[PDB]
């Protein structure tokens, strides 16, 4: 068939009227981008000869050639390391959430990490890690799954406690219904609006988080 | 170890050019790895086949040097976008991209010539010497709610004034900084304190 | 180590900054040679409350550096000289 | 078949007719002794960037 | 014959080492765009529109991926709009209002001002209008009183 590209939406355009909304849906969506790859080695002499001393012979008279492969490859092998490091090390100081949960109604339970888990990863971070499955060797990462994990619960616990404070200097603690009330001034929302409707904006985001994890856990 | 960028990418165009004039020694199967030797002791049928060899030696050499240059080319080409980007909206504007020009809030910066390089003086604005407060998301007087402007409620321990966010400034809690919408039945937490009418 | 055998290297149980990396989380540094497990930052906890902020009543004004490549070196060769003089 | 490697016991069950053992990268890593009918599982010798 | 095969298997890793240079060179770009969301959606608040989600952009959530990153973007999503009649200015005494901060709307019968993004009528006053100029200017203004406190 001939596709369509959507669906017709005739604006009501007129030079007096206007459209002015009367709620809001809070929405939360995924977005996943690639940070590194897995860093691969090859012995260059080892993969074309092996241990044939006579194939090695044969092999000095093209020069430099293996030395140039394994640089350009230690490049590479460092440059993902050098990537995890400005991805996910952006903070110096390792923030904790207090033990107390009370959020003014506001459940971080799915993104912050669980103690029942040994790996310390979070439930949706855990499904996360769980959806994905001759002289070459692979080098481990620098940072291990651990510390990325810990450098995330960190960002979350900073976020959480203490707004984009933290992000520009030392972290200022603020209640979290004073955080969003700021936020919604960011976007030009009025603090009343949030402070009125705060218990229906913090089940609509419990609710657009279990979504997340319920369309994580639906889609392969 | 300050300039290290730029001195890298020194170091890696000075040695490419090194391996590309040391590959010219290599003779890649062929008796030498001098022309005009091969072409002294040889024959033009056998000097032909060395010649050959050391042909598609330097050529497979040249390609090589030639494809990562234009790797090269290509994230010097991206990295020069993004000096751009930095000089068009840290230098010639006040960004609100948190750390694109600098640590903390940004004020303004400075361009400075480096050799094959450009350096940012951004110069930002740190909060310090922080200070506990007790908040409240709302003032109720009169039956009324009341919100800040633009500032926020904060309590010493006795009185109740309404500040600016990035910076301690107490001020009395008036009509002229704060507006009313609806009554204190609603928002949770709201405190009892007065509201001066100038 | 998970990255392989490290041979005159002191294990240490203290935690710096990443020197040297190793992998896996390990680096090493020079005080002898010693091998750790990094440390990734100071350990803060944030004084959260339901009702209390933190408010600044001062500042510094900070310069920071950053150094961005810009060109390379132009160079060109001459492929039939280069080949063959 | 010639090669280099360490020849361990393999559980590995062959069929009869079947000598030499490839995995998934056309690698021999199984073999029987032809003078005791025995699979021998081949890892290579081991090796290690320095 | 060892030469031959020499030539073949270096061919093929320059290939090798050719392609992953080039998929070294994109995914740098996209850690880069990565580190770039993580320091604008998830340390502060974007203006920018569509760079933190679809919508106007409240906060962001890191979480680690094998190999990545993913964000979770909490969004506001304007919903159940209504029409009303507007107006660019409220002609009153002789005098041009222009609403501070919000829009002059209509439900038919009686003119209010509210906030751009959300419906919340409040009464025209002289403390969210300011006044500039004369009625026989704009295009387009109406007559309706402004209440004074
Ligand atoms: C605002 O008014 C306009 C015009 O009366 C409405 O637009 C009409 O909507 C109906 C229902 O979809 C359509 O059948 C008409 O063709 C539309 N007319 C035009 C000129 O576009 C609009 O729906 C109203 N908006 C709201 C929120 O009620
Ligand atoms: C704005 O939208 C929300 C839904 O996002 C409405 O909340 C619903 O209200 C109905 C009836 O009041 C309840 O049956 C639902 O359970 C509510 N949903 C949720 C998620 O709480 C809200 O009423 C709307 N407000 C206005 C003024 O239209
Ligand atoms: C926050 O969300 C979590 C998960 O949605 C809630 O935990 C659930 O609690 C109910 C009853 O307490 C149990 O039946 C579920 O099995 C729990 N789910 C999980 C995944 O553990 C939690 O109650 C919410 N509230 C708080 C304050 O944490
Ligand atoms: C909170 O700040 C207010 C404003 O400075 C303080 O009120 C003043 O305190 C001084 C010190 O005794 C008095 O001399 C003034 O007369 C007070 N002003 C008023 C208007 O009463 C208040 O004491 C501070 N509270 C705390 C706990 O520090
Ligand atoms: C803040 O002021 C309001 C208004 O006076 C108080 O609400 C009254 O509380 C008493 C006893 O709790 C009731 O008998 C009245 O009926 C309430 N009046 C209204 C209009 O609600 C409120 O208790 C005060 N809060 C604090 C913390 O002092
Ligand atoms: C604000 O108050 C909190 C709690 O009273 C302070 O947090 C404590 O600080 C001390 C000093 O380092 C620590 O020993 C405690 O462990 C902290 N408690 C908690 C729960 O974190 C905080 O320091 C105060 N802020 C300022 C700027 O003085
Ligand atoms: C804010 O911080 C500045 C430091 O940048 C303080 O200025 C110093 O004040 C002390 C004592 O007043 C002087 O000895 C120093 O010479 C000052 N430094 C400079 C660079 O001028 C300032 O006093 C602080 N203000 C407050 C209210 O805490
Ligand atoms: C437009 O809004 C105004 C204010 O909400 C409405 O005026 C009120 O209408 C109700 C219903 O008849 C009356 O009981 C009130 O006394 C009116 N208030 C005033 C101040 O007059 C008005 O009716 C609305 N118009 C339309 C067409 O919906
Ligand atoms: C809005 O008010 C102005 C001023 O009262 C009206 O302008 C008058 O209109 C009448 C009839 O056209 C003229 O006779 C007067 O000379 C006008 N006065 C001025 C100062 O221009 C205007 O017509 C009103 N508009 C509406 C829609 O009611
Ligand atoms: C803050 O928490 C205390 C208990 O720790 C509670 O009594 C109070 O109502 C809470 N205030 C708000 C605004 O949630
Ligand atoms: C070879 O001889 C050994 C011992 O004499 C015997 O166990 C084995 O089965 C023989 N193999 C064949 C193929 O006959
Ligand atoms: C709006 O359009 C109507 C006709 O559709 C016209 O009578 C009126 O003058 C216009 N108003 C403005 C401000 O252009």
């Amino acid at each position: 068939y001939t596709m369509s590209l959507g669906a017709e939406n005739s604006v009501a355009y007129s030079n007096n009227s206007i459209a002015i909304p009367t709620n809001f849906t809070i929405s939360v969506t995924t977005e996943i981008l690639p940070v590194s790859m897995t860093k691969t080695s090859v012995d260059c002499t080892m993969y074309i000869c092996g241990d044939s001393t006579e194939c090695s012979n044969l092999l000095l008279q093209y020069g430099s050639f293996c030395t140039q492969l394994n640089r350009a490859l230690t490049g590479i092998a460092v440059e993902q390391d050098k990537n995890t490091q400005e991805v996910f090390a952006q903070v110096k100081q390792i923030y904790k959430t207090p033990p107390i949960k009370d959020f003014g109604g506001f459940n971080f339970s799915q993104i912050l990490p669980d103690p029942s888990k040994p790996s310390k990863r979070s439930p949706i971070e855990d499904l996360l890690f769980n959806k994905v499955t001759n002289g070459l060797t692979v080098l481990p990462p620098l940072l291990t799954d651990e510390m990325i994990a810990q450098y995330t619960s960190a960002l979350l616990a900073g976020t959480i406690t203490s707004g984009w404070t933290f992000g520009a200097g030392p972290a200022l603690q603020i209640p979290f219904p004073m955080q969003m009330a700021y936020r919604f001034n960011g976007i030009g929302v009025t603090q009343n609006v949030l402070y009125e409707n705060q218990k229906l904006i913090a089940n609509q985001f419990n609710s657009a988080i279990g979504k997340i994890q319920d369309s994580l856990s639906s889609t392969p | 170890s300050a300039l290290g960028k730029l001195q890298d990418v020194v170091n890696q165009n000075a040695q490419a050019l090194n391996t590309l004039v040391k590959q010219l020694s290599s003779n890649f199967g062929a008796i030498s790895s001098v022309l005009n030797d091969i072409l002294s002791r040889l024959d033009p049928p056998e000097a032909e086949v060395q010649i050959d060899r050391l042909i598609t030696g330097r050529l497979q050499s040249l390609q090589t040097y030639v494809t990562q240059q234009l790797i090269r080319a290509a994230e010097i080409r991206a990295s020069a976008n993004l000096a751009a980007t930095k000089m068009s909206e840290c230098v010639l504007g006040q960004s609100k991209r948190v750390d694109f020009c600098g640590k903390g809030y940004h004020l303004m910066s400075f361009p400075q010539s480096a050799p094959h390089g450009v350096v940012f003086l951004h110069v930002t604005y740190v909060p310090a010497q922080e200070k506990n407060f007790t908040t409240a998301p709302a003032i109720c007087h009169d039956g009324k709610a009341h919100f800040p402007r633009e500032g926020v409620f904060v309590s010493n321990g006795t009185h109740w004034f309404v500040t600016q966010r990035n910076f301690y400034e107490p001020q009395i809690i008036t009509t002229d900084n704060t507006f009313v919408s609806g009554n204190c039945d609603v928002v949770i937490g709201i405190v009892n304190n007065t509201v001066y009418d100038p | 180590t998970r990255a392989g055998c490290l041979i005159g290297a002191e294990h240490v149980n203290n935690s710096y900054e990443c020197d040297i990396p190793i992998g896996a989380g390990i680096c090493a540094s020079y005080q002898s040679i010693i091998a750790y497990t990094m440390s990734l930052g100071a350990e803060n906890s944030v004084a959260y409350s339901n009702n209390s902020i933190a408010i600044p009543t001062n500042f510094t004004i900070s310069v920071t550096t950053e150094i961005l490549p810009v060109s390379m070196t132009k160079t060109s060769v001459d492929c039939t000289m280069y080949i063959c003089g | 078949l010639t090669g280099t490697g360490v020849l361990t016991e393999s559980n590995k069950k062959f069929l009869p007719f079947q000598q030499f053992g490839r995995d998934i990268a056309d690698t021999t890593d199984a073999v029987r002794d032809p003078q005791t009918l025995e699979i021998l599982d081949i890892t290579p010798c081991s090796f290690g960037g320095v």
